[PDB]
């Protein structure tokens, strides 16, 4: 059974944040072997700390660790955008196994904002005569790499046939996602307006089309 | 140091799989082994280790009996063999190095039998990983659509342009634009897994509004799993 870990914690750049990794007598609380990893988007798992508190070759003095009985704690003092990513605890066990916490999603806030740029294509004709149609909204040029995306069919919420991907960086060092609206052709005739709604920081960014429109 | 993952592929439930892991860099018959896996979208899960002379193994309790660690060190080669597959197993496997070294006490280095390392109890060298994909779903082509660009997809100087790559399996299919001719203000999204098990993704490429009816924009989509390729023409809207 993995150990447990907060599913997110964030904050601001210059401060102190701390993820904790609560374990049992036969694996975190029972030995001072507990290490920490650093993912970054697309990457493999990197070590921050090991053995507890101990810092490997190399490793930033930013990062520090500890542990209380059954519970692990990973401290990063002066946050960086650069800290931004997934963190694993790992500990070895009774058993002489080894096992990995639920991970924890660290997110530096009050970066630099880019707004996004937002692009929504209607139903292909072809499509249509397959007697399908998708609603195709692609969000660009983001950042942080946070985003909210809602769809509308004329002015009513809409959840089903939605499907949208997690963001991910551009090379540009940008972020990038997209989201599908699956319809039947009579629901697609069946509404004046379907709309792609972009949330980002507080604002969000609204495309619209509509099946009269060509 | 250097770990390279191989013989990861989309196979069916119930089906085989061998995964290789060529290591390099140091002594390969000194060092305990790991395999570690990570499904997509979701947390690390340590799946075997393997001691550095293969006397000993351990496995996950979520795959014993089923996934199998081993080792061949006159080829310096982990291997993890995958028997039974279910979807859960649907990942991406990370060969992955025990740091270790010798032990120390009275003033003395100590190694285990035959100067084997002890494990200093983490991780220090991965790979980049193989990919592994456990689906009933059946290998399909891609439906190519085109995304027209209008008076709607402008900005100003500048206009977008795509195709809707639709309802294929398995990953990857990869998408060009012009054969290759024109690679900027191009972008390809990843793919959307839904929930019918087939996958969808966009390409778009960003051009000169004014050269729409003019010249030509052909995406060249390629899925290589079901032997497929799709050169799509995208004519421009009168909107
Ligand atoms: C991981 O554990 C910490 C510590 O929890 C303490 O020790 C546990 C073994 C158990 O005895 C708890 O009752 C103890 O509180 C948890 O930290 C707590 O976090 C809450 C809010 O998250 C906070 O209000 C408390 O002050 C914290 N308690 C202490 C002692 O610091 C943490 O929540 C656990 N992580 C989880 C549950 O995801």
């Amino acid at each position: 059974s993995a150990l447990t870990q907060p599913a997110s914690v964030s904050g601001s750049p210059g401060q102190s944040i701390t993820i904790s990794c609560n374990g049992t007598s036969n694996d975190v609380g029972g030995y001072e072997s507990v290490s920490w990893y650093q993912q970054h988007p697309g990457k493999a798992p990197k070590v921050v700390i090991y053995d507890v508190s101990k810092r490997p070759s190399g490793v930033s003095n930013r990062f520090s660790g500890s542990k209380s009985g059954n519970t692990a704690s990973l401290t990063i003092s002066g946050l960086q955008a650069e800290d931004e990513g997934d963190y694993y605890c790992k500990s070895l066990t009774s058993t002489r196994r080894r096992v990995f916490g639920t991970g924890t999603k660290l997110t530096v806030l009050g970066q630099p904002k880019a707004a996004p740029s937002v692009t929504l294509f209607p139903p292909s004709s072809e499509e249509l005569q397959a007697n399908k149609a998708t609603l195709v909204c692609l969000i660009s040029d983001f950042y942080p790499g946070a985003v909210t995306v809602a769809w509308k069919a004329d002015s009513s919420p809409v959840k089903a046939g939605v499907e949208t991907t997690t963001p991910s960086k551009q090379s540009n060092n940008k972020y990038a996602a997209s989201s599908y609206l699956s319809l039947t052709p009579e629901q697609w005739k069946s509404h004046k307006s379907y709309s792609c709604q972009v949330t980002h920081e507080g604002s969000t960014v609204e495309k619209t089309v509509a099946p009269t429109e060509c | 140091q250097r770990l390279v993952e191989s013989g990861g592929g989309v196979v069916q439930p119930g089906s085989s799989l061998r995964l290789s892991c060529a290591a390099s860099g140091f002594d390969f018959s000194r060092q305990g082994m790991h395999w570690v896996r990570q499904a997509p979208g979701q947390g690390l899960e340590w799946v075997a280790f393997i001691k550095y002379d293969g006397s000993e193994k351990y496995h996950a309790d979520s795959v014993w009996g089923r996934l199998s660690i081993s080792r061949d060190n006159s080829k310096d080669t982990l291997y993890l063999q995958m028997n039974s597959l279910r979807v859960e197993d649907t990942a991406t496997y990370f060969c992955v190095r025990e740091a270790g070294g010798p032990d120390y006490r009275n003033g003395y280095y100590y190694y285990d039998f035959y100067d084997g390392y002890y494990n200093y109890h983490y991780m220090d060298v991965w790979g980049k990983g193989t990919t592994v994909t456990v689906s009933s779903a059946s290998t399909k082509g891609p439906s190519v659509f085109p995304l027209a660009p209008s008076s709607k997809s402008t900005s100003g100087g500048t206009a977008a342009l795509g195709c809707l790559v639709k309802d294929y399996f398995p990953e990857p299919v990869t998408v060009s634009w012009n054969s290759g001719a024109l690679t900027s203000g191009v972008h390809t999204f990843p793919a959307v897994l839904q929930s019918s098990g087939l996958y969808s993704l966009s390409s778009v490429v960003t051009v000169p509004s004014s050269s729409l009816g003019t010249q030509t924009y052909i995406c060249n989509v390629n899925h290589k799993p079901s032997n497929t390729k799709v050169d799509k023409k995208v004519e421009p809207k009168s909107c």
